[PDB]
RNA sequence: UGUACAACGGGGUAUUGUAAGCAGUAGAGUAGCCUUGUUGUUACGAUCUGCUGAGAUUAAGCCUUUGUUGUCUGAUUUGU
RNA sequence: GAAUGUUACCGCAAUAGUAAUUGAACUUAGUACGAGAGGAACAGUUCAUUCGGAUAAUUGGUUUUUGCGGCUGUCUGAUCAGGCAUUGCCGCGAAGCUACCAUCCGCUGGAUUAUGGCUGAACGCCUCUAAGUCAGAAUCCAUGCUAGAACGCGGUGAUUUC
RNA sequence: GUGAUUUCGAUUAACGAGAUUCCCACUGUCCCUAUCUA
RNA sequence: GUGAACAGCCUCUAGUUGAUAGAAUAAUGUAGAUAAGGGAAGUCGGCAAAAUAGAUCCGUAACUUCGGGAUAAGGAUUGGC
């Protein structure tokens, strides 16, 4: 059987990873960043409520 | 198999089995059918004229409520007297 | 998923819970817990075991036949999916369970009528039969 | 899953080690099936090979017909007393242990199977499915 | 016998297991935390409606064990810059937020009740008129640091734990330039970061924790209480604390939270955000656990498939629980003696 | 000197399987009485039934707490 | 575990160890190839074997929870409530422990070997080799994982009133 | 000197802390361990 | 008292409360137990454990020196009132 370190299956994994998997990763990270910005804005709005 | 090949190919294509559903409305084809609610199976309660049967049930319920289906002294002595007797009994048992 | 009911005590069986025994005549007994399963293996009678719904309904601790109780059965004829029908079912299930709770409380109260009378009779017998301890009670008070 | 099975087989709790006698659940004329080996059994030192529902074993006939005795033949396990977990969510078990005689290609030697057949065994062996009257 | 890579079998130096590798950074991406802190709060069971083409269980439902990790938002209280040297990474500067809660100030004491609680009182004097010293140190980090990590601490007072001392850790910031990382940290000083701004559902994460201790076992010696890093645990649900119906799915309409009847055993109820992770993770209930992002871009269809949960088991774990809610229990049993 | 801690108590959650006492016109029958029956009568009587999913236990490594009572301190050592 | 002012928190990483394995199934396909009989593989998917590290939601086992109930003999006048029978015996039994008897998880870059080459002399032909250079094995070194030098190192907090 | 007795050097019931091969039953001997008490 | 019983178990009269103590409860050891499915596959070797066990009724083979074998084997039953 092909090993975990098998070069052919490693090349196949690399070419697969370069595509749809990485696209999913990038979209996920963008959404996570957007909701992190939303979280910061929410806390800053609570601080603004305190000031007001 | 042509649609499968165009989309993903065999082993990665994910066919939507709700697309060939024959319903009164097409927008209902992509809907989640609930099955659990408070320890009951929804499919068990799923049947036509459920509204008519529930109307009959509520009518019988109103009749029972009208008839009074949902609702401290003894001979010789009053409420305080029976309370004193019960208090003495509890004291004796203790 | 399907919520089953225990063959022995009739308690609900949820996914993964309990154990199933398939007999050679190919009928499946689902047990909610090893207590019920072991009682079944010992061949005890649920209708005799007081903590089972079989015994309770047999002996009259609770109602076995009721208009609310007739609503739920295993449907062997499927119905076409209809969103309005599903929403009406979701409403009616809560309404029916509420009505069944009211009827269950009424049935229990009807079962337990007379308890106050028996308690008063026993208290009267005890107080009358013990006049000498009332003297000590009054000495304290 | 050896030769004749249909697709992949998941792990099921082992119930029948080598040297076990199970019932024979077909009308081939055998009364029991004595396990001498289990096909597709991974090797570990000082471990008895064992079989589960849906497995193919090699068995002799301890009790049955004189023609069917004396010969090692393939059999397929269709019932086990040992409880196993079904992936949809149930732990279940049968009353006894039972298997059916078969050829190397998985075809049933007999004509029908008596008693419930394990769903896993039926879905793995199409001939068992064809000859089953009760599937769980 | 045994895997020789897990030698020596000695006790972990700390109860909080160390993260020894963060994901490789990509500067073009936005600023994100690589890791999060939580407390292990028991396990339960779910029914998943599986969509996995090729499988014998495609379009069929399976029952899975899951772990629940109680994750109230972490508080950002500091930043540390690292410079690479011919001898490895070296920390050059630590900058702290102006105010720190008693929850984190307890971490700096062995005997809190007896102390004058002077910790960081002289540090707070740097935010006096211009913040010039704080700004100079942040400028130093921006100029020389090649790796920036943020100091965060857990809000252990939001948990059912008897411990009042918060756990403090470094979390690597990935994405953006060094100056953008430092700006993000400075903006988030004394602010909370929620678990859903770090992770999301269907994502594969890694669990780093110290395992269950077993004392002396028969060569003989210490068994358990080792640092372990388990990888590729799928997130089945990121729940919200302020959300009723935490345990309700689209298929199960019962309005109920994630907390089982009677509470988790040896751990209270879940009243915060939580992570439902498929399978088991190292550690036992109440242990502090570190959740890390995947080190590599996973090439599995398992990392891609969406999770559709049908039902979450909220029956009692304190016995052979049969009822999901107390209302269901009452509706089954009926009217008891003390109800009248 | 606190959304402090503890001991009790309260509520959940579980385990078992229906407590003690009393009552019955339920109980193989036997004896006693006599208003010789067509639910005549009395004593004993394994067991049965109702009060009664009752009663008991439930953290000791379960969860929770607008209650009650209390506690909040001794000793040693460490300096560029 | 003493000592490197004290004490506390967060880190670095020299060095040492190191782990994954094999089979099958779908599709490619009844295709390439073949008078026929027969009949592959790469890319894309899904499982299992052996081994390892965990874990206790569920199922199973276990009970001094002597938790609840039951039984024999004797003893406390009887009832109640209990004692003794070296865990008296029996049924169930939470919690804990635990099982291939249960569940989960176990990767990806450089440099190479054999070999196949490019340019190219030696040797006015030629030549994969001499200078140079491209690919390439489950190999090597890294990545990752475990420990962390108690005489390796860094950052940071607080540092005694008589 | 032989060692009951009978029958035809062989044979022999009853008995044995004597020796050997199997059978049923049984099982933690084992697959494969796990738990409880002192 | 139970019981066939000077057995074992509990009690009355009489006697004793002696054995270095305290705190913890990891592995291991010794003694005593339980266990899914399988059932000798373990081992030189069923070693050790398990299973059997009292009494009443029925029933009992080969062989035999006619005395035995024999509690052969194999079934049913056992409380309280
Ligand atoms: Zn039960």
């Amino acid at each position: 059987a092909k090993s975990l370190r098998a070069s052919s299956h490693l090349n196949a994994k690399s070419v697969k990873r370069r595509g749809v998997f990485q696209k999913a990763v990038d979209a996920r990270e963008q959404r996570i960043s957007d909701k992190l910005k939303e979280d910061l804005l929410k806390q800053k709005l609570e601080d603004l409520k305190k000031k007001e | 198999r042509d649609i499968e090949a165009e989309n993903g190919g065999a082993g990665v294509f994910n066919v939507n089995l709700k697309d060939k559903y024959l319903l009164e409305d097409d927008e209902w084809k992509n809907d989640i059918m609930p099955e659990i609610l408070d320890g009951k199976n929804v499919y068990d309660f799923l049947d036509p004229e459920i509204a008519a049967k529930l109307q009959a049930l509520e009518e019988e319920e109103e009749k029972l409520e009208n008839e009074g289906f949902y609702n401290e002294i003894y001979d010789g002595f009053e409420a305080s007297e029976v309370d004193d007797i019960k208090e003495k009994a509890a004291w004796i048992r203790n | 998923m399907r919520i089953y009911q225990c063959h022995f005590c009739s308690s609900p069986c949820y996914p993964g819970h309990g154990i199933m025994f398939v007999r050679n005549d190919a009928k499946e007994f689902r047990f909610c817990r090893s207590k019920c399963h072991k009682a079944f293996k010992q061949r005890r009678n649920p209708r005799k075991l007081k903590w089972t719904k079989a015994f309770r309904k047999a002996a009259g601790k609770e109602l076995a036949v009721d208009s609310t109780l007739t609503f739920a059965q295993r449907r062997n004829v499927p119905v076409r999916y209809n969103r309005e029908l599903v929403a009406t079912t979701l409403k009616a299930m809560a309404r029916i369970e509420e009505i069944r709770q009211k009827r269950e409380r009424a049935f229990y109260k009807n079962r337990m009528r007379g308890n106050k009378e028996k308690d008063f009779l026993r208290d009267k017998k005890l107080v009358e039969s013990n006049p000498e301890l009332l003297r000590i009670r009054e000495v304290e008070i | 899953s050896g030769n004749g099975a249909q697709g992949t087989k998941f792990r099921i709790s082992l119930g029948l080690p080598v040297g076990a006698i199970m019932n024979c659940a077909d009308n081939s004329g055998a009364r029991n099936l004595y396990i001498i080996a289990v096909k597709g059994s991974g090797s570990r030192l000082n471990r008895l090979p064992a079989a589960s529902l849906g497995d193919m074993v090699m068995a002799t006939v301890k009790k049955g017909k004189p023609e069917l005795r004396k010969k090692v033949m393939p059999a397929i396990v269709v019932r086990q007393a040992k409880s196993w977990r079904r992936r949809d969510g149930v732990f279940l078990y049968f009353e006894d242990n039972a298997g059916v005689i078969a050829n190397p290609k998985g075809e049933m030697k007999g004509s029908a199977i008596t008693g419930p057949v394990g769903k896993e065994c039926a879905d793995l062996w199409p001939r068992v499915a064809s000859n089953s009257g009760v599937v769980v | 016998h045994g895997h020789l890579g897990f030698l020596p079998r000695k006790r972990a130096a700390s109860i909080r297991a160390r993260v020894k590798a963060f994901p490789k950074d990509d500067r073009s991406k936005p600023v994100a935390l690589t890791s999060f802190l939580g407390y292990k709060a028991g396990m339960t069971t779910i029914v998943r409606d599986l969509d996995r083409p090729g499988s014998k269980f495609h379009k069929r439902e399976v029952v899975e064990a899951v772990t629940v990790v109680d994750t109230p938002p972490v508080v950002v209280v500091g930043v540390v810059g690292y410079v690479e040297t011919p001898r490895g990474l070296r920390s050059l500067t630590t900058v702290w937020a102006e105010h720190l809660s008693d929850e984190v100030k307890r971490r700096f004491y062995k005997n809190w009740y007896k102390s004058k609680k002077k910790a960081f009182t002289k540090y707070s004097a740097k935010y006096a008129q211009d913040g010039a010293g704080i700004e100079r140190e942040l400028a130093r980090i921006k100029k020389y640091a090649s790796v920036v990590r943020v100091l965060v601490h857990t809000q252990i007072r939001k948990t059912p734990l008897a411990q009042k001392k918060a756990h403090l850790a470094e979390i690597q910031l990935n994405g953006g330039s060094i100056s953008e990382k430092v700006d993000w940290a400075r903006e988030h000083f004394e602010k909370t970061v929620a678990v859903d701004s770090v992770f999301e559902q269907n994502e594969m994460i890694d669990a780093i924790a110290v395992t269950k201790g077993h004392g002396f076992e028969g060569r003989a010696g210490q068994r358990g209480y080792h640092s372990r890093t388990s990888i590729n645990h799928k997130i089945y649900r990121v729940g919200k604390g302020d959300d009723e119906a935490n345990g309700a799915t689209s298929f199960d309409r019962t309005k109920k939270t994630i907390t089982p009847m009677g509470g988790f055993v040896h751990y209270g109820e879940i009243k915060n955000d939580f992570i439902m992770v498929k399978g088991c993770i190292p550690g036992n209930r109440k242990r502090i656990v570190t959740l890390r992002k995947s080190l590599y871009t996973n090439t599995s269809r398992k990392a891609l498939e969406e999770v559709s949960l049908k039902w979450i088991d909220t029956a009692s774990k304190f016995g052979k629980g049969r009822f999901q809610t107390p209302a269901e229990k009452h509706a089954f049993m009926g009217t008891l003696k003390k109800d009248l």
